[PDB]
């Protein structure tokens, strides 16, 4: 009556509960390309970096222990 | 390729056609079928919904077999373009309608999905997306968060 | 180009592939953003994109991998050796002690498969250790890890 003919109000109802599951799909859809860049990511880039900055460095190792070596004869 | 319906799709399709079957007998009505449609995203114009009964009925009722109504809504279900959805979505989002989600909007949609989350957070979650810097989401950014290239 | 190290190819190399999902030639915003990160770069917003729009003469938005050798490798040379000596010092010294123990260089070996006798390490602490603490400070680390 003052929301509709029961036909429309039905419609009603189900529409509204539509925009629902969409704003709560695409929300979560948008939270997980966030956590995947900001947290997944960026522990992964920084995993690699300090990897790479330790590899580095035992190459270093590497060499000098040569050099005591060769420090002798 | 997607030349068949997928379970979500054929499950809309029952739920729709259910929800307007009043006297429970596998058939819809003029009345019936006009907000059926309007359920799915397919909108008509009456005299349009009088030609699509006319073209499935055998015995003068300007009624709708439900086995019918699922091939009909289902090809039109088919030629969905995925981005209207995305499209309408952002409007959800903008309920104030500037073109743009602003953390207000932001704070409202989570607060509506009863998450719990703190203003940094959803800060944040622009931030990451705002690619022009106005600390905002215009529809263009929206479509990129919610797609693959 | 042609004056960075073996391993700095690699590296450059490594970052890239690691955040190529559509395993295509290109990353766009966000994958460039963690793959520098990788490589110790962390530019504003505002500079990646420029980054990007210098380098996309085609439209796309995307960073193609050649681009992204030729603009990494310039940076990777223009790194200060020190401030790698000094970062690198930090990640050995797990508990924050201010030495490197020689519980801190076992660890890191095992880490990166490597592994390093006590011979090895004793050599290392005889020729490098000044205190006599039997560790290796961070004085002591940046002479090992500079040429001389």
């Amino acid at each position: 009556g003052p929301l509709g003919s029961k036909l429309n109000d039905i419609l009603h109802v189900y529409e509204k509960s539509k925009e629902r599951e969409l704003q709560s799909q695409l929300f979560n859809a948008w939270r997980n390309r966030f956590c995947f860049y900001t947290e997944e990511c960026n522990i992964q880039a920084i995993s690699k970096r300090n990897y790479q900055l330790e590899k580095m460095v035992l190459k270093k190792f590497r060499e000098r222990l040569l050099e005591i070596v060769k420090s002798e004869e | 390729l997607n030349s068949e319906l997928l379970e979500e799709q054929k499950q809309e399709i029952y739920e729709a056609f259910s929800l307007f079957d009043m006297n429970n007998d596998g058939f819809l009505d003029y009345h019936e079928l006009k907000v059926a449609m309007k359920a799915l995203g397919f909108e008509l114009p009456k005299r349009e919904i009088l030609d699509l009964i006319d073209e499935y009925d055998s015995e003068g009722r300007h009624l709708m077999k439900y086995d019918d109504f699922y091939i009909v809504m289902g090809e039109k279900i088919l030629k969905r373009d995925p981005l209207d959805e995305i499209k309408r979505a952002f409007q959800l989002f903008d309920d104030d309608h500037t073109g743009k989600i602003s953390i207000k909007n932001l704070r409202r949609v989570a607060k509506e999905l009863g998450e719990t989350l703190t203003d940094e957070e959803l800060r944040a979650m622009i931030e990451e997306f705002d690619l022009d810097g106005d600390g905002e989401i215009n529809e263009n950014e929206f479509i990129a968060i919610c797609t693959d290239s």
